[PDB]
Parts: structure tokens; C-alpha cells; sequence
């Protein structure tokens, strides 16, 4: 839901020199600059007919890796990151599916035309009528409306105003201060599946699908149109497939043909599994995957944690979760983080604060800690205790 | 399902309820809304008894008259004596020539509007005597052999009943599954000498107010082609369901009327069509109606004969003839339509409307009634004065006369 | 385009009592109280399953009746008016030209929300400003300096109502209410013209079937909802004895629906043998259509009507004329066609212009007659040639 | 592109110029290669100012007169006074309803025909005054503001030089990036009583040798569309986008229909819905009959076999007929136009000779009788040919009147 919400970027620069906090990104130095490699690699484009997958044990930053490259990319880089199993559903078929991911990690950068009527209100006209606009060119006294206007008086009144298509009003300076109507490239990253969901027809459809392969056809024909025109820049997205070995061999050959397109998003894929049977097949092979795959494959080892990192990394979440908790509770979630998953201690933290409140306080102790570490156990635990009474 | 009628073509002659003979096969002057020529009407009832006798295999009727003379009365009369929802499909044969579908289909819809269907369906009808209709709603009293039963009406099917015009003292059935409500007349109890027993004043019911009763639903084929359609295949399908349920028991199969005026303008090959399917034993009558005589058979511009029908179907055909009618019975038949229409008009009114009648035609003194009542109501006057109708006579003119108005300067 | 745009209603008073000239319709007594008669008929709704065929010779007024009948229904009731020999057409059918020519006169009202900028103008305020009041408020409402000067072309500075961002309306000066007059426009759009809307040489170089059925089901979906208002409006087709016994059969079929607007025909012959099959008839028209037929008969022109006729249309196209002119051109519309004498308008204006005058004279009248011949003319100077 | 003209058709009518009528409105017995006819030549005049107040809201023009009496001359005379390369489509009736393709694809490109496109595009010209023509890599010099150019042509541009008769103190434009010249006339430096500013003899060129002229094309739509070989519409919508790039103005041309009387009602409908648009071009019709039947009614008869609905949005121009003096006047300026030397005894046999047949028949008596009189060694016609050639070709009217008559 909000994880690897502060990974913005790389952050190493410097020409590949990864600094221990950068952006948020905190540790994992060596995975860190082999990504800086892939990053030019994408930016010269010489990564065709070719993918990246990030090996290493649950819970050491393989997604976060990803998060920071597509961020590292581009502020508005499309970013997909979707589960091995996520493909074997009642409704799709393993190749709806993969298509479907695919074409979310192709983002379009639609140039939409937007004619922003901006201008510095030197008085705001009630209301439909019009206001006092000006800019360095004119003062091009413009037309408004009421509930126009009433967002203008619920605004910072008069504080800029920037208004694009009567719809925005930007209360910053006094900047709209250029052509009073003037017109703007809006940068729109429409994802190819999103231009997909437009078409189609159809808020319970989640509870009570598959896109038409038509639906398919005609966008693709209108996406050239566009590119060609020079409205859309096809941006190649970074797409993330955790869980890769859960993916069969019938999927495997599919992703062969995805990425040997013009339109083929950077693949990067992420597994904790050594030598495991290749789904679908009775041979035993790396990381689950078929040899033709992995022959051209950059391959990338998260390291584990270290005990500092765990401890930063902690610091950096619960300022997102606004808590405020003692050293000592610190130091024992990062010892749990050190004998469980990381995951595990994030999941104490929002329960430990709702006890925080519980009595009625403001920083969370180490009482509050031991509180919810046994009410809520972790996945080793469940299972180490619940197969002793199997026996 | 839906009445599929083109109730505007027979809303013109709604006031006929049937041929009105004797017994002894004679026509009285006015009966059963029925007024004027009788010879023609005694024709039809020869040709009902011979029907009834299951003689008239691949024989047809032509009523050949002047226009305005009750063709489609009679045809309208012959269907009602047949029985009161025997189907009637009127229609003129300058309609086969349609710009989109084939004659073949044209005539075989108009075939199948003209043959009836009584499916029987035993369903619980509340069958009672209408005691009050208090909408307190809307609870109203069903007498029966219980007695009174009071039941709550809903606001809807008591304006269904109004449209039956279901008043107080009258035995009728209310579709409680279907929810409607359906007129069979009013209670015995007030049976006058012109009121018998079993008719529109019909006794009180004697069972449950809630009784399984056979409800008789007459639709016609293309009435359930409608339906389905919401094709060929479509057309077979509901052959066969309709003749599994004559075999079964629920399905009594009516054959109706067929009316085609303007016979002359049919083709060779619409007329052999008609032919082939007047010869099939569940075929309809034929009643076709001419307005000219000796006429080229439309297809073949080299042969004429008679009534413009080809000479294998004419021998295979009765004829009928009409009278051209005189002013007072004109005269009758307009105060007719006005008492049906609801227009109160004076004699003198009526006198013109006679004589303008016998002018141009019996269909323009008809269809002059309804905008003097009109222009009565504009000039803020209930009755019809002569001078109304002398307006609408000097403001809308008939074909013959425009026709003459133009040519005069042409 | 244009034609007779003079006439907004019948102008038979009250009571079907014509008042000689009014909205247009200066004349044919007889006929207007009938018009009135049937347009009454239609509002208490009991011409259903009708028609109404006008008769009369050419330059009789027939389709200035039908659109005056038109107007009189409703300030926005469709109005289409076609010729009999518009069916026979090389790119559609009979059959698609006369469901064009009828889903032409199928109205739909649907509201639509504007935010029509308008106000009381107190102040012709000039790119610039406008002051503006209304029962909301007043303030100074800026337009453009076109709008201004459309504010100026209507009379200053009665009204205005300026619709959002666009023209203006002279009105008094005085609409009120809101400055924002958020007020749901009724368009009322022809089936037709949504259907176009759904499927700019285009003529120089129809819509299948589902435009058309994503058309009704959109259409009738609005209507039940409230939004939308299926107003049936009036049909004319001018020349109906071009029409053959097929596209009869088809009118006859279409007049059977619910939504049939009410049909109007023009013919000017009797007698005449139907297009199809070889059988004479009233008008060309197979009984079966004439016998529910309301016929309305034109009388022809007499010379005051002419003479004011011509008044009105010179009036519509900015021209003034010499007494003398008057008469003779009143004369010429006696002699020939009042469409020729109409057309000798135009002409006589600008040669009228080419000696640089500002009223045209008799003498311009004579040569633009001179100049241009009449059907009846050029016909038997053709044939004498023969 | 190459240009989709029948030549043959409007050579005939080469001598006319334009309506040759005055700025007051009325005509000179003589101008522009058009001589009599004054009525329809006022008429043709009104025509031309109302289609350029754009007031022919869904309107037409019917040229009525008897054959030979220049209803086609008109016709090319109204568009040539609409501008000189306005488009002008001539057709005859007769031709729509061909054995093969569709009437409506006929009319459809006859209409295509009538409508041009104002392709102003500008391009770096070697407009400049011939000063010298060396042809060897044909440095020829051009003299302009900026001076005399010594630019390196091709033999092939030297070639296109010579066809287009480019001599010595001749001001060209040499269209540089497509090599081609197109002679613009002479210098106004020899400009003399007939040679004037801005014709044949243009002035010196004022601006550098290459200079971007923006240069017009002439080209209708049908020429587009015979190059691209649905396409149809595909030609329509990338004219669309040049008009819309601010480059294509559109001008609408002269659709002349002749023998009118033939065409079927639904060619009539036709036409009445394309010229309802407002892009459409004016429509003129031309006939010769009275009130002949309408061709698909076989019942109504309207006047020139024109339905009432087209002909009551018609506005109906009278053309006379020529006395022996306007016959011998035109029949001397065709011989003129064709280069023919003829005596005025010849000129009045032939104007005789056109009064009972048509004029028609008097033009084509030249060519034939030139032909004669040189075959004889002399280089005028005199009377003795011309009633050679009268006694060797006839005319329908005479040929068949002998057919009918031994009969
Ligand atoms: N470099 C980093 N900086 C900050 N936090 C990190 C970093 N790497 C990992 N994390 C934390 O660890 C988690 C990474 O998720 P992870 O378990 O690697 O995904 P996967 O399911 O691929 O193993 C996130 O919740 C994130 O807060
Ligand atoms: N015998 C009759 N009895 C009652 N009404 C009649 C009779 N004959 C004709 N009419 C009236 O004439 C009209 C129908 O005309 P009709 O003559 O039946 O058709 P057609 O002209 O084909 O014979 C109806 O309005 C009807 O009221
Ligand atoms: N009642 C009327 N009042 C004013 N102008 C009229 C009237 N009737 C006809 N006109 C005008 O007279 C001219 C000729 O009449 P028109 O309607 O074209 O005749 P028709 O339809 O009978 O051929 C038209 O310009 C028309 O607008
Ligand atoms: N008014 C005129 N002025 C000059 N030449 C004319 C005129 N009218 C006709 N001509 C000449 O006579 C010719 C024959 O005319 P023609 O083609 O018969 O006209 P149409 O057939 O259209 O009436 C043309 O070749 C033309 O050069």
C-alpha cells in the first residue's frame, strides 16, 4: 500500500558513489551501484534483449532497488511491480495477465494541450462574468464563473491564481506573470493499460476483467498516430516481477517475446530461491528460470541487513508514520528486524502506536513493544509452534 | 402478450357489433349498429352459416361496391357474427408494394393477423360483484356466493377498472396474478327485460371470489411474432409450440377475417399467393372489396378481366354488391357515429351532412364531424349548428372536388 | 436558407378569425382558419393517423403556410421541407431518403446547463470591461471587443444576454436574476442531427444501421429519464405527385408509429396518373392515402396582397423601392411568378449599385427584366425557335 | 502533377479573354474576343458580382439559346472573369450515364474538376534579367537590384529555357531547387506603346536573384486524385490539412452543364444537394429545347427538362442570335486565332453559310479550307475554296434532309 514510499532515486551520483543515506535509500552500497550501471545502461539504450534480476534473501530492499531506479529515471517513470502467482487467476489467462502488466509499465507521456488562462488577479470580479487578470504582457481581464469563483474566494485571494483551463488556480505569487493566455505542454504519463480502461466499458465491477483484444488494436493505432504527430513520447518503464520462479515455463518463453519490441519496458525480477524445479517442466534449473532466459540476464545480489542499516531504515519509516518512540524501543525493534523479517517489525510499529494511545500517551516504550510482539506473532513463530502440535 | 392491431383502421367503425339478422335470416332496418343496405347483409349471413357449416373450402367473398357503401362494415360485421374476438385484418393492396420487405412478406403478416388463437389458461381471476369501491385503497366489496369479499384494489388496477368502466352493482373477474381487471358486465339482480341471464348483466358469482378460471386469450400469430422478435427461424418456432398446444388440449385455433380492399392493385404473382393459400383448410376467409370493374391485371399489361382478378381465382369467388345508400340513411349512419363519438348535433346539421354525403361520399361526411364539433367548441358552443357545418365544408374540400378547383384554372 | 423567414406563426388571431397581415401571412383567409383548425386538432392530439395535403396552384403561399403552421406549434418545433423528387437520389434509397427526410422533423428538447453571461447593462463599458446588474448583483462583466461590438448591434442598451463566451441578446433595459443565469438551454436537436453527430468536401467527395439504433435508444433513454423531449414537428414535401406508389406505402407505414410527426404535402395538378402503376387519381395520390387526407386548397393572389407580399420581402432584404416599382413589380408577380418577381429584387439592387444610387427606380426594374427571363418567357421564345 | 484538361474542348473558345464589359455594367459591342450577345454579357456580368458577394446561396445559372450562340463562350467567359485560372469544367449531359462507371461518379469528378486549390508556396527562385544566355553549365547572367548572376545551370534547364523561348533581356524566375524556367516576359527597359509594367515585358526584378517567391499553383482536386493511382477521401483530407496550415486557399470554379434536357432526375437531385453546399462551385446549365419532357417521369414536362424543385433556384439568362456581321466578326477572329489569312468574300460566304447551319459548322469550314488553299499554292482562302469545301462536307441538317428526301 505505501511501502518504499521514500525510495526517490538512487542516490548515489557523484559518478556511482552511493552515500550511506542519500534519499532514503540507507545501505545495500554494492547492489546500489551496479543499478547506477543498468541506469546509463537505459539512458544510452544498449540493455535491448536484455533483463535484470536482483537475487537475495525476503526483506533486504530487492523492491525498494527497483522503486529508486524508475525514480532515478524520471519523476514520472511508470513503475509496475506485480507477484509471480499474481498471473495464475480464474479470470485471465497467463497471457491476459503478463499483457496486462506489460502494458502498464508502458507509460506515454501525452503532451495534452492545455490553454492556461493564468494571470496575477488584481481584483477578484464577482463572478458568470469575469476577472481581472494580468501578466507582464496585458492585462487581459478574463472570463469566470461562480463556482469558479468560489474556489478563487475559498483560495488565497489574491495570492496568483494560476488558472489553466478554468478549472486550477494556483495561489503561490503574484506566478502567472507571462502571456495571460498562453498555452502549456502538459506532461501526462498515460499508462498503455490505462488508455485500455478508458475504452472499455466497464464501481463494483471488482467484485461483480479481461480487456478486448480490439480495444487493444485500436489504441495501439492511435498511439502511433500521436507519436508520430510528436504529442506522445513513449517512455520505457521499469516493470518488477517479485516472485519470478513462481512463473511457469509457458509464461517464461511469453516474456521472451516482450522484450524483444521496441516498446519492451526494462524488466527486473526478484527471487530467493537457488536451484528449484522450473515450473511446468521436470528439470531443475537457477533461480527457476529457463536457461534462455537467463543467459542474457543481469544479475544483481542484494546483500542481508546490517544492524546500523535496520536501526536507520526504522527511523526513516516512523517519521512517515508520525510515532515518536524511546532509544530502547528503537534497539528492540531492530533486534526484531535482525531475527525476523523487516516487514515484520514495520507491521509492530502502527499496532505499538495504537497501544502508545492506548494509555493515553505520546512516545512508545519498550512496554508497548513487548506488548504487541506477543499479541501478534510472525510468520516463523505461527509456524514453528503450530507444526510442534502436529506432532 | 400485446394486441398488435392497427386499431385506427377499424376505430372508424367501432359502433358495429355485429351483422343484426333475425332468426329467420332477414335484416332489419337498424340493428347491432347496423343501418341502411340489407340485402348485402343478408349475403353475410348466408356466407357466416355457411362458414359455421364448413362449406366454404377454398371459396372467398368479393364485395363489390361504390366507395363509401360499408364494405369494411360489412367484412367488420361478418368478423364480430363469427364472434366478438375473432381476429379482422383490413388492409388495402396498393400495401404490398413496400419499398423495403417483399409482397411475400407483406401478404403473409396480414395472413397471419387474420387467424386467431383461444389459448386457455386456467388462472385465479377475482370474479365477484362489485358492492362499493371505497378508496379508503382501494378497498372494494366482491359479492359472491360467500358474499361480500372487500379487498384493497391498488390505486393502479382501480384505474384499470375505470377503464373498464367497472361501476357499482357489476359481476366482473380482476387478474390478481396478471394484475388487471377486465369488464364481464354487471349482476343479474338488476336484469331488466332487455337484460338477460349469462350476458352483460351477468349473475353473481357462485364459489370463491378467488377462482381458477380458463381465461380465453385471444391473440392472433403475428401477435406472438412480435414477441420473440423483441426471421425464418423465428417464424417455424412458434408453428410448432402453437400446434403442439391445438394437440394438446389448450389451444383452439380460430381461423378470422381477411379483408383487402383495392384488390386491383395485387399482381399475378400476389394473386396466386392469395390462391395457394385460401386453398390450406386453416386459411381465412377472403373478403376482397373492388372499386372499379373490368380492370388490366396489374403484371400482365395486356389482359383485362373483370374486378382486375385473374380468371382462375375469380371463378373460386362470391360476389357481393352494396348499395350507394340515400340521405336519410346517411343521415342515420352519421347520428350513429356522432352518439359513438360523443358529439351532440342538430337535425338540420344532420340534413346537410346527409346531402354532402350523397354529394361526394359517405367517408367525407363522416370525417367532417369531428372538426365542426371542434370548431363548435372553438366558437365556445356544445351542439352543431348548420352554419358550423357549412364552415367546414367551404374550409376542407374532398379529392374529387380539389381535383376540379385546380383543373377549372389548369 | 433564408427563403421566407418573415413568417413566425399562422396569424389567425383567436378563434380561427385570420387578421389579415400578421407574422407574414397576409392573405389566404380560407386556408389559415383551416391551418388553425388542424394545428388546435394537433394540440387536443386527435390527428393522429391524418394528413394534411394543401392544394393550389404555384406562387399561392403553400409552403409559407406550412411553415407558419410550424412556427404557431412552437417557437422551436422542426421544421422540414423537402420536394417529391428529393427521394429519387443516386447515393440513398427512397426508402433512406424518406426516413432522413422524417427522423428531419423528430425534435428532441434536452435541457443543457450554460452559463450564460448576462445583466442588466447600466454602463456601454469598452478588449475591456461591461458593467452588468442583475437581482444577484452588479458589477462590471468584461467581454471582447467583438462582444461589444454585437452590444452596439443590438439595440443600447436594452438587455443584453450574453451567453457564456459568446454573442449577446437585446432584450430591455432587462433580464435579471443571476449573473450567472445557470440555466439548462433547451436544444432541441433532430433525431437526424444526433445521428449525423455519431457517424468538409464531404458532398464532394448512408450510416449503416447501428448509428442509427445507438441513436433511438440514446434518445429515448433521455426522454424517460426527464432530460430529454420528444416534440414531433411538421414534415412537409413539396411536389407530392412526384412521389411513387412505393414511397406512398412507406409514408403510410411510417404515419402508423407514435413518434410520426404531422405530414404535410403540396400539390398542384389533380387527376394525375400515380407514379407508379398506371391508374389516374386526385393529386397522383393512391386513395388508400387519400381517403384520410385533410385537404387545404390555396385561392390565388390578389394584387394589394402581392404589393404587400413584396413590401415585407424587400423589407427582409434591405431595399427600397420607387412607388412606380411597387406597381410594377406587383403587376410582373400578377403576370408571372411571385418567385420571379423576388428575384428581381436582388438583381435590380445591384443595378441599382452600379450607377451608384440608393433607391432603385423603375428604369432598374425594366432592364433587370430585360435581363433576366421567366420560365414562362424562355419557354415559348424556345419552342417558337423550334 | 499533370494537368486533367480536355484542351480540345475549351480550344475553340481560345480567343476569349474574359466578359469584356466596363466598370458602369454594360457592354461594348467588342472585348476580350467576345463581340455581340450584349443582354446575356450584362446578365454573365450581375452573375459574376453576386458569386463574388457570395449571395448565390444555393443557386444556379441557365443559359437558354438555340446551338452556336456562344452559351459556352459565356460560360468560359464568366470564369475567366473570376479570375484567369480559375477552374472551368465543361460536360455534356449526354456523358453521365456512360455504358460503364456510375452517373454518379461521373458527376462526381466533374465536379472535382471545377473545384482549384491557391497553392502559395514560397521557394527560392532565380528570378532575374537575362543579361547574357553563355551555355556553357550554362552560366547564363541575371541582372537584378543585387546585379548580374553568373548561376550554374544544367542542359536540362537550358533545354526548359529554350521551350520556353527565354532570350537576351527577358526578366525569368529559374526555380532553383527544381531547376525550371518559366518565362515571365521581357525587361521594362524596352517597354514601348503595347509593352507595359507587370506583363510580358515585366520590369527588372528588385531583391538578390534567389529570391523566395511565393509562388501559386493552379491545380484542382481531380488532378490530385488521378496522381494517387477509401483514396478518394484519403486526397480530400490531406487537402483539408494544407488549407488548414495556412497555405491552400480554396477557390471554387464553373461546373457548365450542357445539354441539360438529357440528364436523369436523379442526377438533377444530385447536383441540387452537391451545389446546397457552400464550398461547392456555381452550377450553369445550357439548353436548347422548350419545355421538354423530364427524362425519368415520362409525364411531367417542365421547362428545359429541368425539375420545378432545381428550376425554381434558377436564374435563367437569354442568349440571342447573330446577325451576318457578328457571324463574319467571329468567324475573323477564330481564323485570326488560328492563323488564317481569309478575304472578306470568303468571311461573308462563311457567315451565309453559318446563318442557316450554325456557327459551329462555319469554324470548322477553316481548317479544311486553309488546308485546301494550301494544298493549291496560295496562302489565303478565297470564295472559290470555301464553296469547295461547302460542296465536299456537309452539315446534319442538309445530309439528312438528302436521306429523308430520297426516301
Ligand atoms: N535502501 C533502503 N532504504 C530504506 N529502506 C529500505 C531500503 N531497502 C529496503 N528498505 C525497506 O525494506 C523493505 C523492502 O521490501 P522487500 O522485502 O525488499 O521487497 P521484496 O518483497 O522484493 O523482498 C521496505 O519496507 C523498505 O522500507
Ligand atoms: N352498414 C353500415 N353501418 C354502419 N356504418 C357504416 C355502414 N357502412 C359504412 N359505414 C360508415 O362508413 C365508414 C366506413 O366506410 P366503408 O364504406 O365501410 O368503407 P368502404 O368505402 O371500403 O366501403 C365508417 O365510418 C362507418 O361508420
Ligand atoms: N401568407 C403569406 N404572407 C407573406 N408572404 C407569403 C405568404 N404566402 C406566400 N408568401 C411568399 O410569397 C412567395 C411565393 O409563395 P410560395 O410560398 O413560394 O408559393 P407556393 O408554395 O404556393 O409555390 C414566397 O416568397 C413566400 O414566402
Ligand atoms: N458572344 C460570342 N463572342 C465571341 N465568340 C463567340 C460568341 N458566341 C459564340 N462564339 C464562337 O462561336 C462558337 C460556337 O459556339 P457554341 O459552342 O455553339 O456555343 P453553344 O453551343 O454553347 O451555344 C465558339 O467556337 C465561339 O468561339
Amino acid at each position: 500500500i505505501g511501502a518504499h514510499s521514500h525510495i526517490r532515486g538512487l542516490g548515489l551520483d557523484d559518478a556511482l558513489e552511493p552515500r550511506q543515506a542519500s534519499q532514503g535509500m540507507v545501505g545495500q552500497l554494492a547492489a546500489r551501484r551496479a543499478a547506477g550501471v543498468v541506469l546509463e545502461m537505459i539512458r544510452e539504450g544498449k540493455i535491448a534483449g536484455r533483463a535484470v534480476l536482483i537475487a537475495g534473501q525476503p526483506g533486504t530492499g530487492k523492491t525498494a532497488i527497483a522503486m529508486g531506479m524508475a525514480q532515478a529515471l524520471g519523476p514520472d517513470t511508470p513503475f509496475t511491480a506485480i507477484a509471480g502467482s499474481e498471473i495464475f487467476s480464474l479470470e485471465m489467462s497467463k497471457t491476459e495477465a503478463l499483457t496486462q502488466a506489460f502494458r502498464r509499465s508502458i507509460g506515454v507521456r501525452i503532451k495534452e494541450e492545455t490553454e492556461i488562462i493564468e494571470g496575477e488577479v488584481v481584483e477578484i470580479q464577482i463572478d458568470v462574468g469575469k476577472l481581472t487578470l494580468k501578466t507582464t504582457e496585458m492585462e487581459t481581464i478574463y472570463d469566470l464563473g461562480t463556482k469558479m469563483i468560489e474556489s478563487l474566494t475559498k483560495d488565497k485571494v489574491q495570492a496568483g491564481d494560476v488558472i489553466t483551463i478554468d478549472k486550477a488556480t494556483g495561489k503561490i505569487s503574484k506566478c502567472p506573470d507571462g502571456e495571460l493566455q498562453k498555452r502549456k505542454e502538459v506532461v501526462h504519463t498515460v499508462s498503455l493499460h490505462e488508455i485500455d480502461v478508458i475504452n472499455s466499458r466497464t464501481f463494483l465491477a471488482l467484485f461483480s476483467g479481461e480487456i478486448k483484444s480490439e480495444v487493444r488494436e485500436q489504441i495501439n493505432a492511435k498511439v502511433a498516430e500521436w507519436r508520430e504527430e510528436g504529442k506522445a513520447e513513449i517512455i520505457p518503464g521499469v516493470l518488477f516481477i517479485d516472485e519470478v520462479h513462481m512463473l511457469d515455463i509457458e509464461s517464461f518463453s511469453f516474456l521472451n517475446r516482450a522484450l524483444e519490441s521496441d516498446m519492451a519496458p526494462v524488466l527486473i525480477m526478484a527471487t530467493n530461491r537457488g536451484i528449484t524445479r522450473i515450473r511446468g517442466t521436470s528439470y531443475q534449473s537457477p533461480h527457476g528460470i529457463p536457461i534462455d532466459l537467463l543467459d542474457r540476464l543481469l544479475i544483481v545480489s542484494t546483500t542481508p541487513y546490517s544492524e546500523k542499516d535496520t536501526k536507520q531504515i526504522l527511523r526513516i519509516r516512523c517519521e512517515e508514520e508520525d510515532v515518536e518512540m524511546s532509544e530502547d524501543a528503537y534497539t528492540v525493534l531492530t533486534r526484531i528486524g535482525l531475527e525476523t523479517s523487516l516487514r515484520y517489525a514495520i507491521q509492530l510499529i502502527t499496532a505499538a502506536s495504537l497501544v502508545c494511545r492506548k494509555r493515553k500517551g505520546t512516545e512508545v516504550q519498550v512496554d508497548d513493544i513487548k506488548r504487541v510482539y506477543s499479541l501478534f506473532l510472525d510468520e516463523s513463530r505461527s509456524t514453528q509452534y503450530m507444526k510442534e502440535y502436529q506432532d | 402478450v400485446k394486441s398488435t392491431t392497427k386499431t385506427q383502421r377499424i376505430a372508424s367503425h367501432s359502433h358495429v357489433k355485429g351483422l343484426g339478422l333475425d332468426e329467420s335470416g332477414l335484416a332489419k332496418q337498424a340493428a347491432s349498429g347496423l343501418v341502411g343496405q340489407e340485402n348485402a347483409r343478408e349475403a353475410c349471413g348466408v356466407i357466416v352459416e355457411l362458414i359455421k357449416s364448413k362449406k366454404m373450402a377454398g371459396r372467398a367473398v368479393l364485395l363489390a361496391g361504390p366507395p363509401g357503401t360499408g364494405k369494411t362494415a360489412l367484412a367488420l360485421a361478418i368478423a364480430q357474427e363469427l364472434g366478438s374476438k375473432v381476429p379482422f385484418c383490413p388492409m388495402v393492396g396498393s400495401e404490398v408494394y413496400s419499398t423495403e420487405i417483399k409482397k411475400t412478406e407483406v401478404l403473409m403478416e396480414n395472413f397471419r393477423r387474420a387467424i386467431g388463437l383461444r389459448i386457455k389458461e386456467t388462472k385465479e381471476v377475482y370474479e365477484g360483484e362489485v358492492t362499493e369501491l371505497t378508496p379508503c385503497h382501494v378497498i372494494i366489496g366482491l359479492k359472491t356466493a360467500k358474499g361480500t369479499k372487500q379487498l384493497k384494489l391498488d390505486p393502479s388496477i382501480f384505474e384499470s377498472l375505470q377503464k373498464e368502466r367497472v361501476e357499482a352493482g357489476d359481476v366482473i373477474y380482476i387478474e390478481a396474478n396478471s394484475g388487471a381487471v377486465k369488464r364481464q358486465g354487471r349482476c343479474d339482480t338488476y336484469a331488466t327485460e332487455f337484460d338477460l341471464e349469462a350476458e352483460e348483466y351477468v349473475p353473481l358469482p357462485k364459489g370463491d371470489v378467488h377462482k381458477k378460471k380458463e381465461i380465453i386469450q385471444d391473440v392472433t400469430l403475428h401477435d406472438l411474432d412480435v414477441a420473440n422478435a423483441r426471421t425464418d427461424k423465428l417464424r417455424g418456432e412458434i408453428n410448432k409450440v402453437v400446434n403442439k398446444y391445438i394437440d394438446q388440449g389448450i389451444a383452439e385455433l380460430v381461423p378470422g377475417v381477411l379483408f383487402v380492399d383495392e384488390v386491383h392493385m395485387l399482381d399475378i404473382e400476389c394473386f396466386t399467393y392469395l390462391h395457394r393459400a385460401l386453398e390450406s383448410s386453416i386459411a381465412p376467409i377472403v373478403i376482397f372489396a373492388s372499386n372499379r370493374g373490368n380492370c388490366v391485371i396489374r403484371g400482365t399489361e395486356d389482359i383485362t378481366s373483370p374486378h382486375g382478378i385473374p380468371l382462375d381465382l375469380l371463378d373460386r369467388v362470391m360476389i357481393i354488391r352494396t348499395m350507394l345508400y340515400t340521405p336519410q340513411e346517411m343521415k342515420q349512419i352519421i347520428k350513429i357515429r356522432a352518439q359513438t363519438e360523443g358529439i351532440n348535433i342538430s337535425e338540420e346539421a344532420l340534413n346537410h351532412l346527409g346531402e354532402i354525403g350523397t354529394k361526394t361520399t359517405l367517408r367525407y361526411s363522416v370525417q367532417l364531424l369531428t372538426p365542426a364539433n371542434l370548431l363548435a367548441k372553438i366558437n365556445g358552443k356544445d351542439s352543431i349548428e348548420k352554419e358550423h357545418v357549412e364552415e367546414i365544408s367551404e374550409l376542407f374540400y374532398d379529392a374529387k372536388s380539389s381535383a376540379k378547383i385546380l383543373a377549372d384554372q389548369q
